[PDB]
């Protein structure tokens, strides 16, 4: 059915919405290894900020995957 | 998917409210950390003999 195969195509298209999460947790964890090399002595206080930093930046990419289950089965 | 099956959600609901909000909670409160013991050995309520 037509219908049934757009919905491969709209579900495998969402995903794609999740290489900005691969690519935005490499910068916060990035950025930790430049941030904790100048000054160590903040290793905890940095480390918060990259989790805070991770979550909202995967945050994004499982709303992409959202959609992409969304549609796979919920529809 | 399963998760979106509505029929069985009041039953994943309750015992979570169950355990969260009461159980668990109930062994924190168990959980209890004492303030550590320095009585300092200064403690004198003297004064200067009679004059």
């Amino acid at each position: 059915d037509i219908d049934t195969a757009a919905k491969f195509i709209g579900a495998g298209a969402a995903t794609v919405g999740v290489a900005g999460s691969g690519a935005g947790i490499g910068t916060v964890f990035g950025s930790l290894i430049i941030g904790y090399a100048r000054n160590p002595s903040l290793k905890q206080q940095l480390f918060s900020y990259a989790i805070l930093g991770f979550a909202l930046s995967e945050a994004m990419g499982l709303f992409c995957l959202m959609v992409a289950f969304l549609i796979l089965f919920a529809m | 998917m399963p998760q979106l099956n509505t029929t069985v959600w009041p039953t994943m609901i309750t015992p979570m409210l169950l355990t969260l909000f009461l159980i668990t909670q109930l062994k924190m409160l168990n959980t209890n950390y004492h303030l550590p013991p320095s009585p300092k050995p200064m403690k004198m309520k003297n004064y200067n003999k009679p004059w």
